[PDB]
């Protein structure tokens, strides 16, 4: 269906219409790859104190 | 115990499609056992079927590999 597919879902084709086939488990968002490559690690209140 | 004899035989025949020329892709990551995908070096990507009987344990990490031309 077009209901299962929704933003940003990377497709499969086969070239000779480039039919689409089925969705593929891995999905590529924009908004969690530029908190990445900043790098920040999770802290947590005991490692303030100070 | 027949068919042990021919399956061999009958093994042989998909191993002579490898043969010159070839065109070199670089396996990219897996989704499935008999279905991965790879990135040709002349700059498409493909998701095609993988041969039997090959080295699931090699191609994981980021590896060359080779691709029969015409398909």
């Amino acid at each position: 269906n077009v209901k299962d597919l929704k933003a940003s879902q990377r497709v499969c084709l086969r070239s000779d219409s480039y039919m689409l086939h089925k969705v593929l488990e891995n999905k590529a968002d924009p908004l969690v790859s530029l908190m990445m490559v900043e790098k920040v690690p999770d802290s947590t209140y005991d490692m303030v104190g100070g | 115990r027949h068919l042990k004899r021919e399956l061999k035989r009958a093994q042989e025949e998909v191993k002579r499609i490898q043969s010159v020329p070839l065109v070199i892709g670089q396996f990219l990551e897996p989704i499935d056992q008999n279905t991965g995908i790879v990135s040709s070096t002349t700059g498409m990507s493909y998701v095609v079927r993988i041969l039997s009987t090959l080295d699931r344990e090699l191609l994981k990490p980021s590896m060359s590999v080779a691709l029969h031309r015409h398909s």
